[PDB]
């Protein structure tokens, strides 16, 4: 049988939070000139020119 | 530099250098306006840019 | 006003929410290691969280 003191209850939760699914549109994203790459080691990758 | 700093792309040292104010001298070939007025240098154009 | 069932089952999804907190500081780890020190790349933040 229906009891509305142990049914009663306060919920608690936050307000407006907003997820994010992407992750990686957050991040601008540039590269060097790739005749000036480099290695590892610093030194330039196609040393050829 | 300002030449090594266009061609590595970092702009991270420059920005926390401009972000604040610190005494900083970029070195490396570059144009200029020729200003001549002096209430335009009562108006403090220099930092503006 | 809920059933002590409907209350566990709802307080259950109140409690254990899977959602935490982001910003510029998570973003940054969420990338790969040999990205985040690599001088070919130039990541950053260019938006608010």
């Amino acid at each position: 049988q229906f009891d509305f003191r142990a049914s009663m209850h306060m919920l608690t939760s936050n307000l407006t939070f907003t997820v994010y699914s992407d992750l990686l549109a957050f991040v601008s994203a540039d590269t060097v000139e790739p005749i000036n790459a480099v290695a590892f080691d610093n030194m330039r990758i196609m040393n050829e020119l | 530099n300002l030449e090594e700093l266009m061609r590595s792309g970092d702009y991270a040292q420059i920005t926390n250098m401009l972000l604040n104010n610190q005494p900083v001298a970029l070195v490396g070939a570059l144009p200029f306006i020729t200003d001549s007025s002096v209430i335009s240098l009562i108006a403090k154009l220099d930092a503006t840019v | 006003i809920l059933h002590p069932i409907d209350h566990a089952f709802n307080e259950y999804f109140l409690q254990h929410q899977l959602v935490e907190p982001l910003n510029n500081d998570i973003i940054f780890n969420y990338i790969p290691e040999r990205i985040r020190n690599d001088v070919n790349y130039i990541l950053n933040m260019d938006r608010n969280l």
